[PDB]
RNA sequence: AUGGUGAACUAUGCCUGAAUAGGGUGAAGCCAGAGGAAACUCUGGUGGAGGCUCGUAGCGGUUCUGACGUGCAAAUCGAUC
RNA sequence: UUCAAAUGAGAACUUUGAAGACUGAAGUGGGGAAAGGUUCCACGUCAACAGCAGUUGGACGUGGGUUAGUCGAUCCUAAGAGAUGGGGAAGCUCCGUUUCAAAGGCCUGAUUUUAUGCAGGCCACCAUCGAAAGGGAAUCCGGUUAAGAUUCCGGAACCUGGAUAUGGAUUCUUCACGGUAACGUAACUGAAUGUGGAGACGUCGGCGCGAGCCCUGGGAGGAGUUAUCUUUUCUUCUUAACAGCUUAUCACCCCGGAAUUGGUUUAUCCGGAGAUGGGGUCUUAUGGCUGGAAGAGGCCAGCACCUUUGCUGGCUCCGGUGCGCUUGUGACGGCCCGUGAAAAUCCACAGGAAGGAAUAGUUUUCAUGCCAGGUCGUACUGAUAACCGCAGCAGGUCUCCAAGGUGAACAGCCUCUAGUUGAUAGAAUAAUGUAGAUAAGGGAAGUCGGCAAAAUAGAUCCGUAACUUCGGGAUAAGGAUUGGCUCUAAGGGUCGGGUACGAUCAACUUAGAACUGGUACGGACAAGGGGAAUCUGACUGUCUAAUUAAAACAUAGCAUUGCGAUGGUCAGAAAGUGAUGUUGACGCAAU
């Protein structure tokens, strides 16, 4: 046969990301010294659109604590953040939306977004529009924090990991049907070239496991094992069940 | 093309110098066999590929 | 490519020690429909610019012809 | 007069894409193009620039927001949850 | 000669028209002329004092 | 009804290949090439075009005198008249509020 | 089988440019008017939306299974589209 | 296509003249990009090539011809390419572009044995290559050749770099004044450092303004028609870069305080966060006047001549109009799960280092004055003959300018400018062909099948069903009218009143009425056939280049599956290696 489309994506030749208009690396501020013991006040200059994602980004400006310099940060804007706001980043910073606070120093039940999962990553989970994190329970000794992820997962991370309080702007971006092929054309003109999708069953056997045959059909089970190799993994990877989702999550 | 590199125009000057028939007195030489110019090139027959 | 209005500056400019040539041009213009006049332009060649002083009065224009220094190369046409 | 009965803003789609799919779009298009109230200058001049970005034409203020409405309900209940948790930490 | 003839109304009948009424003369162009004349008339009345601002305002919304 | 040609070897209608038709003293029509238009400078904070400053191409602000590129006031050629007023107001009120907080908080600690 | 050369055609992504008459229809927003047990309904303007439509340039290539078929042409030509 | 003359041994084919035509401005015209390479131009010339011819030629022989500080390249960066320090690999080499590097260089001093050692402080990015359509310092007109010109000549400019003096400006209140203000001026000290702006950006819709063209009136010239008429038809009347003054929608300042709300756009937005109004400030796109510059160019008249040739005169003026065409520009609106590059470079601001004044100092962001601006390209075609198709091939090949009429129309048809008149010709008019057509009566009986052809067709008025996702169907179906001429009515601008109207000027737009003709009139051109149903794909879109355009593929919507980063999916011989990933479940991957 021939190598298949999901195999050809790893060469990264034409399947790269489109990054001409993407604003920057939207990360958190660094954890140098002025947050681990105090705070530092910052200003929001402008909240702008980002090509590729549907959540706006904020330009948060801080004064350099070591030079006569005005180092500027690229955060993911929380819904509620406005141009001209004041942003506080530290350990003793208040519990207000827009502030950057560690998980171990916020009360249980707090709404936090842009949350590192190792202290110092400058940004991690709960980045997408309308997503947030909630603290479940602290473990003071052997400091840890129990939180829930947007996927519904419970993850324990270091108590000194950080996160902006609140929720990412742009919630509900997906409730609108695109209604049109060409609307998906512009959604993925600036994300990546993973659109459109020829079915694998509408193919020739050289080009796909599912191709061939006098009728369009799979032929064998479309549920594929973990130990399957590149070339055999096309379909429903590692599925525990399938069908229609009857019942709750049962997690 | 009008705008061209010095390599191209230099190599065209070489091909313009070489474009003319055999000198007449060479066929008058002792033990001469060259009867004409077998490397003559014209712009309408074969291209230089430079 | 410049205009100057005061006759005082023209006489100062014509002895600027970089001036070598100057021209006098005669133009027959029409102010009113009742009578034409003679409009003469005095031009001086500076190193970077040409100063044109336009004189309309015929009597004042004549006074400016001999007012030029003798070392100047005056062109009349 | 009354040019259309029920299609409203979605008249531009003509007879395409299905009736139900046209009225999911009509609700979000009505909100995303509506003019909202400025919470800083007190005027009805807030307009959507791009998804989540709502700029008030007067007083030149931009607030981060939802995709199609200025303030999503899920965000507003967050803002109150943080408040009650805040007013007890320094209670 | 034809241009002069068209000035008296000749050669403008139903058989001499190929474009629509809109194509020959746009309707929005007609309204623009109508609305601008009424506005230059109402505005001239305030300046002359022949009208107060309250009557001038209602006709503007009427016009 | 004379027709013009480009005077340069660029044949395409790009942004820096604009031409306008003029009539020369020779009685003919030539297309003379025109430089791109210049955008006004903007205030630092408000972003509106700030008046009193010449509108020129960026390289051409080097051969122009100083009075064409700035206004007399503090933060002159950079900031707006009202924005400069705004930070004048803001600076005074809270450099006077700080010395109010400074004396207020020292009173609270002194009582105890 | 070993080692090389090709994306000057063509396929797809990215970067930077460039091109695209004249009509028909008439969406939101806005104005005025009319009927009115209220509630509300109706009419006339305005406006100029749509992977809308007639139709040029352009891009294409349905039928004549037309011409040609030792051609103009190793795929073109006319009409229709 | 034709007639004639010239040349020659020879003319259907060369030249010249005349006549008849065509391309008809998204040209058979004038320029370029890629490509070619001398095809450009002159002279001589026809053995070969131009599938006839040949005196001609993009042929043959011999020569001539491309002139830049300003046009490009040269500089920056984009997607990308790619050294280095290293890490793999037996190895040719692979990864990787700031990475586990002691990674580099600028200002000012100090000595004037003097080279730059030595006083110092500042700097942390980081090789380089990569666009003749991106970004970008600066040149215009006239003339000139056989052949070149934004490059030569004449004139008039500007930019960069570098030396440099005078005038000007400023100070004993040491480093300017004026305005309430928006702000202004000829300048009007400001090191390190930091901040800001320009560079710097989508598309469509309609509206305002400008420019060129188009149309048109008077006047001063020239040409054409003139049996008759035509104060007539055609044609010239132009003003560059650069400079000074002024000119602006928007924006902003001062006064003042608003409901009987007002102002206002084609489009409905704004005002106690200060509306209306009164008065000012600013951007200089753009326009006007003036310098350039009439001395140039254009159009005519008169007088001499083998002649290298000329000379002398005039005039080159003043307006009008617009849903016009093309193009630039402004203020807005619509649209987006799309919100529509980067850097070099240039400026400004904050800051106060240092340097300074009186018998004298300081500014080269004011003016004037001085010198230099290297290298390579530049001719020509750009295509039914210069490129690619075995060729001088009915194919292919990116782009700029775009006259008048008819007409909605850069439709179709005719014409002006410009360019062609090229494709072997002659004689006859059999069959059969290709292309174009018409047919009495019938009207699909033909044929697999209405294939082919015909019919309908523009515009205005009237009228319009089933069904429907209420948006459509719909131009459904189905009727009437359409010329010419003479009239009628309505639709505008600007000026005119002690603190109703009148005059003048100018657009085609619609409606109506008589009359008139072999019942004709979207008179050529141009231009939907319609209806009732069944199968199938929802739609728009895409593919088998060169036998299949579809019920195939795509698509939205729907649904499922895997994965929280020591991860999912995938790539790699390997790697201190990689794609998604500048990503983070409203995500990425697989169906
Ligand atoms: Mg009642
Ligand atoms: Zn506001």
């Amino acid at each position: 046969g021939r190598v298949i489309r999901n195999q050809r994506k790893g060469a990264g030749s034409i399947f790269t990301s489109h990054t001409r208009l993407r604003q920057g690396a939207a990360k958190l501020r660094t954890l140098d010294y002025a947050e681990r013991h105090g705070y530092i006040r910052g200003i929001v200059k402008q909240i702008v659109h980002d090509s590729g994602r549907g959540a706006p980004l904020a330009k948060v400006v801080f004064r350099d604590p070591y030079k006569y310099r005005l180092r500027e940060e690229i955060f993911i804007a929380n819904e509620g953040v406005h141009t001209g706001q004041f942003i506080y980043a530290g350990k003793k910073a208040s519990l207000n939306v827009g502030n950057v606070l560690p998980l171990g120093s916020v009360p249980e039940g707090t709404i936090v977004s842009n949350v590192e999962e190792k202290p110092g990553d400058r940004g991690a989970l709960a980045r997408a529009s309308g997503n947030y994190v909630i603290i479940i329970g602290h473990n003071p000794d052997e400091n840890k924090t129990r939180v829930r992820l947007p996927s519904g997962a419970k993850k324990v991370i270091s108590s000194d990991a950080r996160g902006v309080i609140g929720v990412i702007a742009g919630g509900g971006r997906v409730d609108k049907p695109l209604l049109k092929a060409g609307r998906a054309f512009h959604k993925y003109r600036l994300k990546r070239n993973s659109w459109p999708k020829t079915r694998g069953v509408a193919m020739n056997p050289v080009d796909h496991p599912h191709g061939g045959g006098n009728h369009q059909h799979i032929g064998k089970a479309s549920t594929i094992s973990r130990g399957a190799v590149s070339g055999q993994k096309a379909g429903l990877i590692a599925a525990r069940r399938t069908g229609l989702l009857r019942g709750s999550q049962k997690t | 093309a009008a705008q061209k590199s010095f390599r191209i125009k230099q190599k065209m000057a070489k091909a313009k110098k070489q474009n003319r028939p055999l000198p007449q007195w060479i066929r008058l030489r002792t033990n001469n066999t060259i009867r004409y110019n077998a490397k003559r090139r014209n712009w309408r027959r074969t291209k230089m590929n430079i | 490519a410049r205009e100057i209005t005061d006759i005082k500056q023209f006489l100062e400019l014509t002895r600027r020690a970089d001036v070598k040539t100057a021209t006098v041009k005669i133009n027959k213009k029409l102010n009113k429909a009742g009578k034409p006049f003679r409009q003469t332009k005095f031009k001086v060649r500076g190193s970077s610019s040409l100063y044109t002083l336009v004189i309309n009065d015929a009597g004042k224009a004549k006074k400016l012809i001999q007012s030029l220094p003798p070392t100047l190369k005056v062109n009349r046409l | 007069a009354k040019r259309t009965k029920k299609v409203g803003i979605t008249g531009k789609y003509g007879v395409r894409y299905g009736s139900s799919l046209r009225r999911q779009v009509k609700k979000l298009e009505i909100q995303q193009h509506a003019r909202y109230d400025c919470s800083f200058c007190g005027k009805k001049t807030v307009k959507r620039g791009a998804a989540g970005i709502w700029t008030c034409s007067c007083c030149k203020k931009t607030v981060a927001g939802g995709a199609y409405t200025v303030s999503t309900a899920a965000a507003a209940t967050v803002r109150s949850t943080i408040r009650r948790l805040r007013e007890m930490v320094e209670a | 000669a034809h241009a002069q003839s068209k000035r008296e109304g000749r050669h403008s009948g139903y058989g001499k028209r190929k474009g629509t009424r809109e194509a020959r003369l746009p309707s929005q162009v007609v309204w623009i002329r109508r609305l601008r004349v009424l506005r230059r008339l109402l505005a001239k009345y305030r300046d002359a004092g022949k009208i107060d601002k309250h009557l001038y305002h209602v006709l503007y919304k009427e016009s | 009804a004379q027709r013009v040609t480009f005077r340069r070897r660029n044949p395409y209608n790009t942004r820096s290949n604009k031409i306008k038709v003029v009539k020369t003293p020779g009685g003919i029509l030539r297309a003379q090439h025109v430089k791109k238009l210049a955008t006004r400078p903007k205030c630092g904070d408000c972003g509106s075009a700030l008046q009193g400053i010449s509108t020129l191409r960026p390289r051409q602000y080097a051969t122009v005198s100083k009075t064409h590129k700035t206004v007399s006031r503090a933060y002159g050629g950079s900031r707006c008249a009202n924005c400069v007023k705004e930070r004048i107001i803001r600076a005074f009120l809270i450099e006077e509020q700080k010395i109010v907080k400074k004396v207020v908080k020292e009173q609270t600690e002194a009582a105890k």
